């Protein structure tokens, strides 16, 4: 017997409660930092590897570039839910 | 062994649900770049060897509907299952074009005892949208 | 700039919404299997990579045994929560 | 260039707060089993090198101060923070003795703009609690 819930994985783009950032241009962070992780890594890394990479780049490569200051320069931070009960890799 | 077992005839199914466009009733702007995002997501899920398939402006009753139909699929031959949304969100719900939905009931119908192929297997969820209104207004 | 709300992990016994299990003698099912790991290999093995044996160690080796069919033979699955940019080693 | 850093003098702080017995005015019952946790707990966390503290049935406002302070405290020499919160719970929500407090109450202290000398350094809670009242019946 195992749990219902186990083996959940839960990537989302932001913490609770938070906004997440979409350029309309180049697309949301979190999906462009998350793309350019996998392209380079995907078949070599580890997936909470990979998306404690994403969550670097988001934290450090992005901030809002917004005219109302109620928007200027704000930041964000992903958010990864693992009910995980093995490594997964891709390969 | 510490590692998920692998060895597959297929990695698995990689649902992306690009939901664009709202109706005026829920008040929701257009998700200008989501396309964008799609179309890298899909090209990435591919090379790693996913069966990518990609919908479009989808309402809250097709987002149930089609997710728990992959639930009812055979998933005997495969390693595993990934979800992308990219939508309109607040918190613990995930917007359709027709308004919202709880994204638990949307991953609910992959539980153990609900799809039984998955079981031992990894189930995926990536999801691009709001939680909510706060702002992290960062530190040097 | 970094976001206020990085580099936090929350390391949850079981899933929103879910009991979580304790034995009145040998303790709560969470904590002993996070110590075993720990004691074999805290001090090798990466945060994430800890808590994923946990979370396997939960799921698999625990079962609780009550009279009360309304608690008998029930299950558990812990819950990791990561705001972590880095990998962490505890050496 | 992947790993936090860990050159540091002290590992770093680790606060375990140990919650066995109740008031009487919030009904809940003897966590029995819990001092055999919190003594394992004790020595793992000390020998992966934190400083380890145990607090024993803790109110609310203590819990608060408790990590308000360690908030304050001057972590430049410290690899990272650990906090262990061992007892009764519902969601988002722990209890004290004499009652219930918000999670994110204790851990907002350690956002990077209220303690700058845990800044980009790892803040850890682990924390045993029910979390709601869904059961998970389990599948062979």
């Amino acid at each position: 017997k195992i749990p219902v819930e186990a083996d959940f994985l839960f990537a989302y783009s932001t913490v609770p409660g938070y906004y997440s950032w979409r350029s309309p241009g180049r697309g949301s962070w979190f999906v462009q930092a998350l793309c350019s992780i996998l392209e380079e890594h995907g078949k070599d890394l580890e997936i909470m590897q990979i998306l404690t990479r994403v969550n670097d780049r988001v934290a450090r490569h992005f901030e809002s570039q917004s005219d109302d200051p109620h928007f200027h320069e704000k930041k964000q931070i992903p958010c990864v839910v693992s009910m995980l009960t093995k490594e997964l890799y891709f390969s | 062994t510490y590692q998920y077992n692998m060895n597959f005839e297929k990695l698995g199914k990689c649902i992306i649900i690009n939901n664009k466009n709202f109706d005026k009733v829920t008040g929701m702007g257009v998700r200008n770049g989501t396309d964008k995002d799609a179309e890298a997501l899909f090209k990435c899920f591919r090379s790693l060897g996913f069966d990518v398939i990609v919908y479009n402006d989808c309402s809250c009753a097709k987002m149930q509907d089609l997710l728990k139909k992959a639930s009812e699929e055979d998933h005997t031959n495969a390693a595993c299952f990934a979800c992308i949304l990219l939508s309109h969100g607040e918190e613990n719900v995930i917007y359709g074009k027709d308004g919202v939905t709880p994204i638990k009931d949307l991953t609910a119908h992959f539980r153990g005892d609900r799809c039984k192929t998955l079981l031992e297997k990894p189930k995926l969820f990536f999801i691009q949208a709001c939680r909510g209104t706060e702002l992290d207004d960062g530190i040097q």
